[PDB]
RNA sequence: AUUUUUUGGCACCUGGACGGGAAGAGACUUUAAAGUGAGACGUCGCGACCCUCGCACUUGGUCGCUUGAUGUUUCUCUUCCCGUUCG
């Protein structure tokens, strides 16, 4: 059974979140709320469950007719897996 | 004929554009790698919302559930 | 009876014509042809054409159709197949 | 007796389908016959103990002078208050959403005692005044209803729509 | 605040009934007074009942340094000194902890 | 005040409560717990629903002041299906039935 | 599902959003997949606005809501 | 679990379910399933609207039943 | 005699939810009134209230009999038996 | 995998961030393995430019109402609950404790 | 984590305050004179005429609401007496 688990974290689309973990690189999550999430993973699961440390959390929210940027710091997070849209490597 | 998941791991290094069922995005890149589950990673991505261009954005894993469809792009 | 996979196989194997009805997007429908599935109803559509549809009244300009190629369409995007 | 916090805490609370016919539904809590003795330095402190939510409170044979503040209330839609000693019906004091209130055998003596019953809330339905000196009095009903129009039924007799179109004119 | 006096009255009618100190701590728990102000509560709780130590083993569940030396107090005033077996091996000094056992197996 | 319940209580320990079981589309069902199940599929006995009217609604917006009249209704013995659950809420511990204060 | 007491019969579908669709019912599915002859697109009571479909139908199961007899 | 054998000693009934489109169809419960699949015979239904309308049999998804009305009766059943 | 008194004589006219209601408020004056009902397609203009006690039910028999409800003069008299459905 | 790191914050204050934006403070007491929270001591909050935009928040305020909690009327809906227990698909963040030491719970 | 539940078709869209109601405006139909922001679902009731004589374990039919209130779809505001609260 888990032997598939650490071949598909090693080989398959998730070695890029493992990468980012490893390398300890910050990652630019973009979830299902159009809220950004930019932070480093510490752990994360087949789900795409993670814990995330120094979390910036980033949106857009309107008054009338204009948009107003917001904007969070959060030390330590963790995310259910269903709501991540993308994750991007940060260069 | 091809099945699905043959046919991605046929696309694998070409450059395909993922639609998402949502906000219109599809994201333009060379296919790396593929879940069972059908995750998949691009590279060299390029978020289009509507067919305008966000510019590119490097690495990205997209997660299965958000894809609309796959298409290879010539 | 025709199971439901075995109708699908039907268009695989006849090479016939479909029209797939997306689940949510009621404004837009995919013509081609089935060159494969899988048991999660997963298509690769070749010849692949989106088609604008009205909502109600519910006529299909494939005039103004848009050719996506071939396409591996996700199976929990679609509603209907049709020949 | 007078109010204290664990008599406010034991009170018997069951559903009751009196307002319903079918389905258990109001949470009756009975204190009834009880003989507590009205005292501010006691009671609307204990009635902070009473429970959440309850919808009938029954306060019938006590000895209170005036409606009990119960008006950080949304919930008790039916206050009954039989044969207490109450003088005067301040509307204020009532439940916010009181639907039914029950008066009867009170010692109210003039329409000078109800006239802040005018105070109460738009929500109350249904009034019952029998037994009071009030009673007595010419054009009482009158009284009662120009003061509170919004009245479906006073006395157990019901406020037929000359009536209200009366005392909704003054 | 008023509330308190509510539950006063109530233990001027029955003082041994142990619910109404019970609901009286409750509440200053709730709306949280200071240790030194539940201390004064927790010792009339015992006072008012002090031929029984059920009423002090609460109080200990409460304080729990001063649940140390009100409970080398209630070994020196024997089940709640058996239930102080496992804090009492800890402290080594073998006379402090032994004596107080000794004195519950003689009383046992 | 509002019923305190023990903080291990499970949802297998609130059979008989009466919840409050909020859903999806912002209703609450209302009653005792008969049983419930792996998916939070739920029985509720006496069953009761409520809802803000859109009227209603608006009173919710920023200035106890406010005072929603919300809309029920009477549903009785009800099977919710798990997927409509939000969230659970205790309203009430099981009383005494009416009958027990029937003195002879 | 046991469906098979529809079988050959003719069946209206409410699928989601809030399209229908009717036609003979030849064959079902564990997931609630159906195959309709004979199958047509309702949206209307004007015989002109309903269209014909295909001469095989295949609807996939999560996208029924009900499936009414007639 | 419970949930669903409740609806198993519903059959021969009348219930009244709602969907999650609030569609409402109340009716005789003739056959049920483990997924909460239901077959209703000589079924009152009813838009979300309020307008209703009659059917003579009617199967529905259990992914679409938001929830069930079941009589009173089983209230009583061994199953608690 | 017993808990549960029978009434008589209700106004017909009247709505039998406002009915229940004001018999439950009639009669919670002088008794804990565990239960009232009424089933009018059986036993039209009829109710059984039953009170928690016979001293209760008894002071409620001694005071409402004949009172004005609804305007038509209310029937108060013991029931032959319990209420079952209590 | 992660859901038996949940499990581990029992009794630790948790602001539990739902799908619908409502924020859960409270202290976790427990996880089940679908992610099933229970909390309690619990205020339930929405944020300030949520409860303008009734559109896409009407469904949100009319739950958080519904609750029976918001007897306060205090800005941004807050409403407080002894009790409450979570479905895990509701679930969008927990925003843990800053103190949590990540490493000893996630080896 | 793969169609039927829990690893997402979801998201874009002094003074203040509330409530009694009056007067005008407005809008549509009539021939200067008389009626009252559009069109429609349902539902609680209310009150009259039509069913039943009474001790049990869904009273029935029908009409007005010219408002008695209430929920929900689709289309395009000034002013004066006054009740009640707030700092």
């Amino acid at each position: 059974l888990e032997e598939l688990e650490e071949f598909e974290f090693k080989h398959g689309p998730m070695s890029l979140i493992n990468d980012a973990m490893v390398t300890r690189t910050p990652v630019i999550i973009s979830l299902r709320n159009n809220h950004k999430i930019i932070a480093r993973v510490k752990a994360f699961d087949r789900h795409c469950n993670m814990v995330l440390e120094n979390v910036k959390e980033l949106w857009t929210e309107k008054k009338g007719k204009n948009v107003i940027n917001r904007e969070r710091f959060i030390s330590k997070l963790f995310l259910r897996g269903d709501s991540v849209i993308v994750v991007l490597k940060t260069p | 004929p091809v099945n699905p998941k043959p046919f991605l791991k046929g696309l694998v290094n070409h450059r395909v554009g993922v639609k998402l069922k949502f906000n219109s995005t599809e994201y333009r890149g060379t296919l790396v790698s593929t879940d069972n589950y059908f995750n998949l990673q691009l590279n060299e991505a390029e978020e289009f919302v509507a067919g305008v261009s966000h510019g590119t954005l490097g690495e990205i894993f997209i997660r299965c559930n958000n894809v609309l469809y796959i298409r290879e792009l010539p | 009876m025709v199971p439901p996979i075995n109708c699908i196989f039907n268009f695989l194997q006849q090479q016939t014509p479909v029209t797939i009805w997306l689940f949510e997007q009621i404004g837009i429908r995919i013509k081609g042809k089935i060159v494969g599935f899988d048991e999660f109803m997963n298509v690769v559509i070749d010849e692949a054409v989106e088609i604008p549809v009205n909502s109600a009244d519910g006529k299909e300009d494939v005039e103004k159709g848009t050719p996506l190629g071939k396409i591996l369409l996700k199976g929990d995007n679609i509603t209907l197949i049709t020949s | 007796m007078k109010f204290t916090p664990s008599i406010v805490i034991d009170a018997p609370q069951y559903y009751v389908d009196h307002f319903n016919g079918k389905y258990n539904v109001d949470k009756c809590v009975i204190l009834r016959d009880l003989q507590l003795e009205t005292d501010s330095e006691s009671m609307p402190s204990s009635l902070k103990h009473l429970t959440k939510p309850t919808h009938i409170l029954d306060l019938t044979n006590n000895d209170l002078i005036m409606i009990p503040d119960l008006s950080r209330r949304d919930d008790i839609h039916t206050l009954l208050l039989g044969r207490n000693n109450i003088v005067e019906v301040d509307g204020r004091l009532l439940p916010m959403n009181v639907q039914n209130l029950t008066l009867s055998n009170n010692s109210i003596r003039r329409f000078e005692d109800l006239q802040r019953l005018r105070r109460a809330p738009r929500t109350l339905k249904n009034l019952t005044l029998i037994g009071n000196q009030v009673c007595h009095l010419a054009n009482y009903r009158e009284h009662v209803l120009r003061l509170v129009p919004h009245l479906e039924t006073l006395d157990f007799q019901n406020v037929t729509a000359e009536e209200r179109k009366s005392a909704m004119s003054f | 605040n008023d509330e308190d006096v509510a539950f006063e009255y109530e233990i001027q009618k029955t003082p041994q009934n142990i619910l109404t100190w019970k609901r009286y701590i409750e509440y200053w728990k709730e709306e949280g007074r200071t240790d030194k102000q539940i201390r004064w509560l927790y010792e009339r709780f015992c006072s008012q009942f002090v031929t029984d130590t059920s009423i002090w083993e609460d109080y200990i569940r409460w304080e729990s340094s001063r649940i140390f030396w009100l409970f080398q107090r209630c070994l020196k005033s024997d089940r709640i000194c058996l239930s102080y077996l496992e804090l009492a091996i800890e402290q080594y000094d073998l006379a402090m902890i032994r004596h107080a056992l000794a004195s519950s197996l003689m009383k046992m | 005040s509002k019923i305190q319940v023990a903080h291990s209580s499970r949802l297998a320990n609130l059979i008989d409560y009466k919840l409050r079981v909020l859903t999806q589309d912002g209703r609450v069902y209302i009653g005792q717990l008969m049983a419930f199940d792996k998916h939070m599929n739920l029985v509720l006995n006496e069953c009761i629903e409520e809802r803000v009217p859109k009227t209603q609604l608006d009173k919710l917006r920023p200035r106890t002041t406010l005072n929603i009249k919300v809309e029920k209704r009477v549903l009785g013995l009800t099977i919710l299906r798990g997927e409509q659950i939000l969230s659970t809420v205790v309203e009430d511990k099981p009383l005494l039935s009416k009958k027990e204060r029937l003195v002879r | 599902p046991e469906l098979k007491k529809y079988m050959d019969k003719k069946i209206l579908l409410n699928i989601n959003g809030s399209r229908k669709v009717a036609g003979i019912l030849r064959g079902y599915d564990i997931f609630l997949n159906v195959v309709l002859d004979d199958a047509m697109e309702i949206n209307g009571e004007d015989p002109a606005n309903n269209h014909q479909l295909g001469l095989q139908t295949v609807i996939r199961g999560n996208s029924i809501i009900s499936l009414e007899a007639l | 679990g419970i949930p669903v054998k409740l609806l198993n000693e519903a059959q021969g009934h009348i219930v009244s379910l709602e969907l999650t489109t609030g569609a409402t169809y109340r009716g005789k419960l003739v056959e049920s399933e483990d997924s909460m699949n239901v077959q209703l015979r000589d079924v009152i239904a009813t838009e979300p609207q309020g307008a209703v309308t009659h059917m003579d049999q009617i199967f529905v998804r259990g992914s679409q039943i938001k929830f069930i009305v079941v009589p009173d009766l089983l209230k009583n059943a061994p199953l608690f | 005699a017993k808990n549960t008194l029978y009434v008589s004589q209700l106004n017909e006219k009247i709505n039998m939810q406002r009915l229940r209601v004001n018999l439950f408020l009639l009669f919670a004056t002088f008794g804990e009134v565990l239960k009232v009902s009424m089933n009018f397609k059986k036993q039209r203009g009829q109710a059984f209230i039953t009170m928690r006690t016979i001293d209760q039910a008894s002071l409620a028999q001694i005071s409402l009999n004949g009172e004005r409800f609804f305007g038509k003069p209310l029937k108060v008299e013991f029931s032959k038996s319990e209420t079952k459905t209590l | 995998k992660l859901v038996n790191f949940l499990k581990k914050l029992r009794n630790e204050q948790v602001t539990i961030e739902l799908k619908n934006g409502t924020t859960v403070w409270g202290t976790l007491q427990s996880v089940s393995p679908q992610m099933n929270a229970i909390l309690t001591d619990v205020k339930l909050t929405l944020p300030q430019p949520r409860l303008n935009k009734l559109n896409s928040n009407g469904i949100a305020m009319a739950s958080l109402y519904l609750t029976g909690g918001q007897q306060p009327t205090a800005s941004d809906n807050i409403a407080s609950l002894q009790y409450i227990n979570i479905r895990g698909n509701t679930i969008r963040q927990i925003i843990l404790p800053d103190s949590l030491n990540l490493d000893s719970l996630l080896v």
